[PDB]
């Protein structure tokens, strides 16, 4: 527990970098979570949207 | 099938062209909700209900 001020900063960042990774799961109000079933699924003038 | 007690046919275990459906000009409406009818034949289902 000595080293609590380094581990900190890793910690930080390992919290910060897995969520930035999560998000991409996030569907944002989109039909889906993934680009590439968006992109197998839709026509552009519907999956530009 | 009358509205009131419509049917639901499970099609299952095929090979399915859609063109061919979306080809049938005599289809008044061929309306689309999470796919594009251009894009169908690309795809592939666990099971399509009619």
């Amino acid at each position: 527990s000595a080293l609590g001020k380094l581990q900190d900063v890793v910690n930080q960042n390992a919290q910060a970098l897995n969520t930035l990774v999560k998000q991409l799961s996030s569907n944002f109000g989109a039909i889906s979570s993934v680009l590439n079933d968006i992109l197998s699924r839709l026509d552009k003038v519907e999956a530009e949207v | 099938a009358s509205v009131y007690a419509w049917n639901r046919k499970r099609i299952s275990n095929c090979v399915a062209d859609y063109s061919v459906l979306y080809n049938s000009a005599s289809f008044s409406t061929f309306k689309c909700y999470g796919v594009s009818p251009t894009k169908l034949n690309d795809l592939c289902f666990t099971n399509v209900y009619a």
